[PDB]
């Protein structure tokens, strides 16, 4: 199983900002890392496919991408509907595994 | 009394030219994958520029435009690339074996056939089952339950991606290096002869790649009347193209859900299609005002009655046939409609109930798009309840006899569409070299790009910087672009070479040894710098211009390269 990290581990940042997560795998994935958001009691949805393609009615603040074993997530714009936990999943190699994910507070 | 040739750099002339156009868009309009590939397009500049050119006249014609030949290539190129890394549905022509769903209620419109599909990841044949429109299966074996899907006989079908979105972005067109657009501001414009009010631009404005039949949707609209616009207009077969004065709201829908459900059709690959109905099903249909395109048709009638004279207009539904082609077509919210259209084309004008007109609608998927054959796209379902809520801007007529002319909806293919937004844009190629006679022998305010064009040499001949500094600086959009540098970086050297061998690299005025010779001119200075604009001299002096180029460079150059090398010692 490919094990999985991710950082920060607890991320908060004010409205109108630039944040960053990093997900970081052990090892190369090339560009198969999806970027999911959970909101606190709800099941998360996915925000970015294959490193950077992004889903269809997610606004272009969500960027994304990174190759191998070192990939980014970059929220620009940030907006108190940003505020939830981030997650990450490797679709490369069965099993997909994911990170431990990202709080984002919003201040 | 004696007067020579002199060479001018940056001559606001232009002469009429077919070029490659590059695209241009908003980046901060701006989702991928869209069937338009907008995210490849250079940015456009938030100042447009725009020019205004006082003084010039110029000669349109929008039936003979490049511009329209060059955008149906570059929208045909578009959807071929898009369809291109998407499923083909060859396993899929199969025998069908359908049975009409029972349910303003649909009557047959939807079949629920079943039939078994050979794959090639296994050695299977699975019993599947589906919902097609009635418009969708062609019946075979007579009377039998067996169909086909329709034109799989003639094309191969192209299952669209559903990742591809069909929204229109504008699209902008913009001249290579080296060329310029000229646009046509008069606000009765009729599509072709002369334009007063004439602009020069680098690029257009947006244009919708919006596809439809009959009717024009989006766009733009006219500023003071609705203005009718043909080729001959006396022949009755030429599309008479009409531009709203104000637009007609049109609001279409497919109030039916329906699921969508995915049958595999190798590794990698899908057939989608329509599943079990949820709702009841209620025919799709499309709501337009009554009176406001009553006063359509009444602006439209004063029109076309005093181009037709005094006759009595009617308007008749279009000829059956193929619903491709005798039906109002769109492909609003990603799904493809046809309606009816026939209650907007079925009263007699000359010389009473319902707020709204419903139009029936019918949805398909399986689309020969292009009136091409060997080719066709499976629209995949959208699953949701279409609001469309589009504009009406322009209608596309044609026309056919007690004194009567009777006018159908229709058209020919899906230039006509453009051809109304781009009726008023003319590309132009710059040809920044001229020569005149001057007094002088060698002896060795600012409006913008070609804001001089109509003033006189005179006045003008002190504004070549603006032009002189001007010029030069793997889709589809990617190539053209390509070509239009490469374009542009020839045009810049072909003319700094004719610049470097007369003896004038570094001059934007460069006096010459040549005398004028009056079989090319017999005019004095006063006659030609006072009066004549730059283009009537080059016209005029149009049959002469390589005598004049051969002497300066013969006489000028390598005479002159050779008497100073003699004249050192
Ligand atoms: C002429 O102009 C009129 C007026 O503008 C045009 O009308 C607009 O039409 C568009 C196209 O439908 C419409 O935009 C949709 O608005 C919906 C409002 O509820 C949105 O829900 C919808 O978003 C979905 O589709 C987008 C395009 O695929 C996606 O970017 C977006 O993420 C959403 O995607 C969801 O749905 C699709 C279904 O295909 C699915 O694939 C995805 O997974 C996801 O579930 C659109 O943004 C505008 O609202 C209309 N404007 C008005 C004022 O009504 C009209 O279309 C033009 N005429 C013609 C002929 O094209
Ligand atoms: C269309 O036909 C399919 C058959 O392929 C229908 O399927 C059956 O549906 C009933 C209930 O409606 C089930 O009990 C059966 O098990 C189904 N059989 C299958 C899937 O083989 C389907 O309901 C019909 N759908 C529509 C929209 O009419
Ligand atoms: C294929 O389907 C038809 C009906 O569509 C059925 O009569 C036939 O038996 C099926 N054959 C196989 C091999 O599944
Ligand atoms: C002429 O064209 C310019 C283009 O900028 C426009 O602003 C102006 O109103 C036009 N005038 C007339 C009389 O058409
Ligand atoms: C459609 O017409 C309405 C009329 O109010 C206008 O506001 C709207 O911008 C138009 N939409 C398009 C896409 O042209
Ligand atoms: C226009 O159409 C008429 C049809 O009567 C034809 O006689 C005429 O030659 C046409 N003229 C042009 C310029 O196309
Ligand atoms: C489609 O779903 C919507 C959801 O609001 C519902 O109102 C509508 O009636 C459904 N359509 C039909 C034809 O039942
Ligand atoms: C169209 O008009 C009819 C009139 O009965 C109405 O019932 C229907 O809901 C309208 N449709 C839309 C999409 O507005
Ligand atoms: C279309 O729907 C809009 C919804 O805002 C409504 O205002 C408009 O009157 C409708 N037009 C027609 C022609 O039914
Ligand atoms: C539309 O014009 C026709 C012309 O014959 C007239 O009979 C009809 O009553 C008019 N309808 C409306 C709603 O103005
Ligand atoms: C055309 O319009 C006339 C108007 O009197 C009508 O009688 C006729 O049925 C319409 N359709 C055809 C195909 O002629
Ligand atoms: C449009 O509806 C009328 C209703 O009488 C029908 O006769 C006509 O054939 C329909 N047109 C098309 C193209 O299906
Ligand atoms: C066309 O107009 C006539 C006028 O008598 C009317 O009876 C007929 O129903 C109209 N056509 C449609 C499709 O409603």
């Amino acid at each position: 199983d490919i094990q999985m990290t991710q950082s920060p581990s607890s991320l908060s940042a004010s409205v109108g900002d630039t944040v960053t997560i990093t997900c970081r795998a052990r090892h190369g994935v090339g560009e198969n890392l999806n970027w999911y958001q959970q909101k606190p009691g709800k099941a998360p949805k996915v925000l970015i496919y294959m490193a950077s393609s992004r889903q269809s009615g997610i606004p272009s603040r969500f960027r994304g991408g990174g190759s191998g074993t070192e990939f980014t997530l970059t929220i620009s714009s940030l907006q108190p509907e940003d505020f939830g936990t981030y997650h990450c999943q490797q679709s490369y190699s069965y099993p997909w595994t994911f990170g431990q994910g990202t709080k984002v507070e919003i201040k | 009394e004696k007067l020579w040739v002199t060479v001018y750099y940056g001559v606001p002339v232009w002469k009429d030219a077919e070029t490659t156009l590059f695209c241009a868009s908003d980046a901060k309009a701006t989702e991928k994958h869209n069937v338009w590939a907008t995210h490849a397009c250079v940015p456009t500049d938030p100042n447009p520029q725009e020019v205004v050119l006082e003084n010039v006249t110029e000669h349109f014609n929008m039936w003979k435009n490049n511009m329209v030949e060059q955008m149906q290539t570059d929208i045909i190129s578009l959807w071929d690339q898009s369809l291109k890394p998407c499923v083909k549905l060859t396993p899929l022509c199969v025998t069908l074996n359908c049975k009409d769903v029972n349910a303003t209620m649909e009557r047959g419109e939807i079949k629920n056939c079943s039939f078994n599909i050979t794959t090639e990841l296994r050695d299977k044949v699975q019993k599947v089952y589906a919902l097609f429109y009635k418009l969708d299966v062609v019946p075979i074996d007579n009377n039998n339950t067996s169909y086909r899907l329709i034109s799989c006989d003639t094309s191969v079908i192209t299952q669209a991606c559903p990742k591809i979105s069909f929204e229109p972005i504008p699209i902008h067109y913009c001249a290579p290096a080296g060329f310029a657009i000229l646009k046509c501001n008069d606000k009765t414009f009729n599509g072709k002869g002369p334009c007063k009010n004439v602009s020069t631009v680098q690029c257009t404005h947006g244009i919708r790649p919006v596809v439809s039949t009959q009717l024009l949707l989006n766009g733009s609209l006219a500023e003071e009347e609705v203005v009718i616009r043909s080729d001959n207009f006396t022949n009755n077969a030429k599309t008479i193209i009409v531009q709203l004065k104000e637009s007609v709201e049109i609001n279409c829908t497919r109030p039916n859900n329906y699921t969508r459900k995915s049958i595999r059709i190798g590794p990698g690959r899908a057939f989608y299609t329509m599943g079990e109905i949820i709702g009841d099903i209620r025919q799709a249909h499309c709501n337009i005002s009554r009176a406001k395109w009553n006063d359509t048709l009444k602006q439209i009638v004063i029109k076309l009655r005093e181009q037709f004279e005094n006759k009595t207009i009617v308007f008749n539904h279009s000829s059956g046939g193929d619903p491709e082609i005798v039906m109002h077509s769109f492909n609003c919210g990603g799904e493809f409609f046809y309606c009816n259209s026939t209650q907007l084309f079925n009263s007699t004008w000359n010389n009473t109930e319902g707020n709204t007109i419903t139009l029936p609608c019918r949805i398909k998927q399986i689309i020969n798009m292009w009136q091409r054959v060997g080719q066709a796209m499976y629209a995949p379902p959208i699953r949701g309840q279409i609001r469309c809520s589009s504009n009406i801007t322009g209608l596309l007529l044609t026309r056919d006899e007690n004194g009567t002319e009777i006018f159908r909806p229709g058209g020919g293919d899906m230039r006509d569409n453009w051809r109304s937004e781009l009726y008023k844009y003319k590309v132009v190629k710059i040809e920044p070299l001229g020569v005149a006679p001057t007094r002088c022998k060698r002896r060795v305010v600012r409006r913008g790009f070609l804001g001089a064009a109509g003033s006189t040499m005179g006045a003008a001949s002190m504004t070549l910087t603006v032009q002189a500094r001007n010029l030069l600086s793997l889709g589809v959009w990617g190539i053209k672009q390509l070509q239009a540098r490469v374009l542009a970086v020839e045009r810049y050297l072909r003319d700094q070479q004719l610049l470097g061998i007369w003896g004038c690299s570094g001059k934007l005025i460069c006096t010459t040894a040549v005398p004028w010779n009056a079989s090319w001119s017999n005019k004095s200075l006063d006659r030609i710098w006072n009066n004549m604009t730059w283009m009537e001299w080059e016209r005029e002096i149009d049959n002469y211009t390589s005598e004049i180029y051969t002497l300066i460079e013969e006489s000028q150059n390598q005479q002159e390269k050779n008497e100073q090398e003699l004249l050192c010692l």
